[PDB]
């Protein structure tokens, strides 16, 4: 009806409508701690918000009460909940909820509150229809949304939606390669579809991966998922892999190169490979590089490889 | 000489550390470049040539910051109407690290106050007359741990606690936020804080828990909100915590968790990002850097011949410097980052991060690193909870005495 920044807006304690209901003061006790100074509108608002609440009505006045409460606080959790309640007590048309939510996130991206309303509309609906295509405007306004991709992997995941979201991976790869949630979809989609365990699946990945990292040798996030897709197996079961890497050394070097090359000979040495004690020297040379001149951030960490690399071999 | 400290940050060879965008822009490298020159603009300011002044905790001016906070807040805070007991466990949690004595009539309000956010359900809400939720719950035990007197204690209803937390235990180990709420790690962390500092664990109560976990752990190495979601420092320190907690380290891969979190130490900036190829942030000093005590007791339990005796697996004094130098606000309180404004969210992990970076402790081993004046040493943090050692002992050995409600 008429919105909190409305010209024609009215307090709640001025509404002939909501006369006949005493609105509920907040009790902070007699000497406040973190007080907040409430406008007059958002006190009016809870004061009222209070009053339905203690007095549990489901009524239609309270539903567009909540409205306002929420652009008031979209983080108060407990008007949210309320707001539910009425959803279903009062029968509301939740395609028209929907329309609402819709406009909501878009306002607050970056709220739990009003992503997990919408979840719990579609799940009420068995609805997923809308959801990609409104996830992929969220997406384009911010492509690393937390919560905007957390609703794409449950919708995609409940609802069996997996046929396209490869290829909306390869699309924001496009975009930024360097986008660290898309890597995480790329793996998410992948592990529940094909799986990894499918050699012919693994190349492909492989062959993906190492194409970006020529492209860009100092992203991490293509070096991260090359070293995920592979670790559960062990780096030091693909051999032809430590020679490519070790021919870009020279050239497409980076720490990154270089602390993977120390993970692959850990695992080596981890799996009796031969001329152990060459492996073991080549990485304590490496801890050492990356220690002194090239990852010196992490050289507590590097350093501690390398002690961990002499009391195990 | 003691009238000058060189920095990590300042070494002619720092500027090496600079991104390099192998000349392929992307949005990622735009916002990384624009964070790095205005961070070096800011490392510049405290070098004279040779002349590198010790760095200064401005403590007297966030004191007072802080003092203020507690009383009143401007409808500015209207934002966190939902999260009082937050501003409470935020604000006296600073003071203490800053070892600010909490006046006797503070103490005591505080209480009075939180006990009107508790719910005749059990739980906190995030003010009065709200629906209780794991999130202030949490911040309200630990402020009361924090004043650690009986009267603090006792406000807390155990029984209805240990009641609500079962309201919100799921079949598969999970915990919903609040009833009717969501699910993801920080209500599993949540949960066993407040139930291993007020002795209410029941042996069902984070029965599969653990499990559910392993399972947000990803293929990064670090862990995402809830299965298959990306690793997030937040999400990592809520889960690394509660399994601290339950004793259950071992159900995740220590070692690819370890990787991860040292990789999101920024090499340029000092500081921590919160996932890979986001940015710095000053809050991170906690959620990130705190997993690296956590990681050293899970590590040193299993025996590790190869573990510190003097330092944690992170550049202590490069986060230091980020904090000190970058994180500060002139007018008290601490940040994010060059250009954002103080908050005290921030104003809380940043101090809990810089005490974390100063103390190292393993057994009878105990090294600290004090960059700067002597008087910015502030006192310790407990890795797991985030309130004083001391606290944690008091609270516990307190609670200890009471049986678990209907046992
Ligand atoms: C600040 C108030 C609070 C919170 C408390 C303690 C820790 C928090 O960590 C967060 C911080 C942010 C925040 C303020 N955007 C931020 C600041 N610096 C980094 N980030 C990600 C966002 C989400 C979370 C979560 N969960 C968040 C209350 C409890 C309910 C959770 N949410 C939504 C919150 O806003
Ligand atoms: C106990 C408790 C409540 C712990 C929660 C700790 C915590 C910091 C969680 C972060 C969750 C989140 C959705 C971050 C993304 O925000 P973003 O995109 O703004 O931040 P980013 O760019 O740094 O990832
Ligand atoms: O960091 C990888 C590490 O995490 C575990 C869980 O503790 O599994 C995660 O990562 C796998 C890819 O490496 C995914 O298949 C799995 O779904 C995810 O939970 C460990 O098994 C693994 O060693
Ligand atoms: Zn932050």
């Amino acid at each position: 009806f008429v919105s909190l920044d409305s010209p024609s807006y009215v307090l709640y304690r001025d509404r002939a409508e909501w006369a006949d209901i005493d609105p509920v003061p907040q009790n902070d006790g007699p000497n406040p701690v973190v007080q907040i100074i409430y406008s007059d509108k958002f006190r009016d608002v809870y004061d009222y918000f209070r009053a339905v609440l203690q007095r549990d009505e489901r009524s239609e006045r309270a539903f567009k009460l909540t409205r306002d409460a929420i652009e008031l606080n979209a983080a108060n959790y407990t008007v949210w909940h309320f707001r539910r309640v009425l959803l279903k007590s009062l029968q509301k048309d939740l395609h028209e909820e929907m329309n609402y939510i819709t406009a909501i996130i878009e306002e607050q991206p970056k709220n739990y509150q009003v992503w997990h309303h919408r979840r719990v509309l579609v799940e009420w609906l068995r609805d997923p229809s809308q959801e990609l295509e409104f996830i992929a405007d969220i997406l384009n306004q911010d492509a690393k949304n937390y919560h905007a991709w957390q609703h794409r992997q449950w919708v995609i995941q409940e609802f069996k939606l997996w046929d396209n979201e490869l290829q909306y991976v390869d699309q924001l790869l496009k975009e930024d390669v360097r986008n660290n949630s898309v890597w995480n979809q790329r793996y998410f989609v992948i592990s529940n579809t094909t799986g990894y365990n499918d050699r012919a699946v693994l190349e492909r990945e492989v062959q993906y991966t190492l194409e970006m990292i020529k492209l860009v040798p100092h992203n991490e996030s293509a070096w991260n998922y090359l070293k995920g897709i592979l670790q559960d197996r062990g780096l030091s079961k693909y051999p032809n892999l430590l020679n490519q890497l070790l021919d870009l050394q020279p050239s497409h070097s980076s720490p990154y190169l270089i602390a993977f090359l120390v993970d692959i000979y850990e695992d080596m040495l981890e799996n009796q490979c031969d001329n152990k004690e060459d492996i073991l020297n080549k990485a304590l040379e490496l801890c050492e590089i990356l220690a002194k001149e090239k990852d010196t951030i992490r050289k507590e960490y590097w350093r501690y490889i390398g002690r961990s690399l002499q009391s195990k071999h | 000489p003691v009238w000058s400290e060189p920095l990590y940050s300042l070494r002619p060879e720092h500027a090496r550390e600079r991104l390099q965008d192998d000349s392929v822009e992307t949005v990622t490298s735009i916002e990384q470049a624009k964070v790095e020159e205005k961070i070096q603009e800011v490392f510049s300011s405290y070098k004279f040539n040779h002349l590198v002044p010790r760095l200064v905790l401005q403590r007297e001016k966030h004191f007072h910051y802080l003092k203020r906070g507690l009383r009143q807040l401007t409808d500015a805070y209207e934002c966190l109407d939902a999260s009082r007991p937050w501003l409470c466990y935020w604000i006296l949690h600073s003071l203490e690290l800053l070892d600010e004595p909490i006046p006797q009539i503070v103490a005591t309000d505080v209480c009075q106050f939180l006990e009107l956010c508790q719910s005749p359900e059990g739980g906190f809400g995030g003010g009065p007359g709200q629906y209780p939720h794991l999130a202030p719950t949490y911040a309200a035990v630990n402020a009361l741990c924090i004043i650690g007197t009986e009267e603090a204690y006792d406000i807390i209803n155990r029984e209805k606690l240990l009641q609500y937390l079962y309201s919100l235990k799921q079949p598969d180990g999970s915990f919903l936020m609040h009833v009717g709420g969501e699910v993801d790690v920080r209500s599993a962390y949540c949960a066993a804080s407040v139930a291993s500092l007020t002795n209410i664990i029941t042996p069902d109560l984070f029965e599969g828990t653990a499990e559910w976990i392993a399972r947000c752990q990803n293929w990064e190495g670090g862990i995402g909100g809830v299965p298959g979601m990306e690793a997030h420092g937040g999400y990592t320190f809520c889960g690394l915590a509660a399994l601290v907690i339950l004793k259950r380290e071992r159900s995740l891969n220590l070692k690819s968790l370890l990787q991860w979190v040292t990789s999101r130490q920024m090499r340029f900036e000092g500081g921590f990002q919160g996932r890979c190829n986001k940015l710095v942030d000053g809050c991170y000093s906690f959620w990130q850097a705190g997993l690296l005590p956590l990681l050293h007791r899970a590590l040193h339990a299993q025996g590790d011949p190869a573990l510190s005796m003097s330092h944690w697996m992170f550049h202590q004094q490069a986060l230091q410097e980020y904090i000190l130098m970058c994180c500060q606000c002139p007018a008290g309180g601490l940040l994010d980052k060059p250009g954002k404004s103080r908050d005290f969210y921030h104003t809380c992990y940043c101090l809990s991060g810089l005490s974390i970076a100063q103390h190292f402790g393993s057994g009878a081993m105990l090294h600290d690193v004090v960059l700067g004046v002597p008087e910015n040493a502030l006192q310790p943090t407990h890795p797991v909870y985030n309130i004083g050692p001391d606290k944690v002992i008091q609270a516990t050995t307190y609670f200890l005495q009471k049986p678990v409600p209907g046992f």
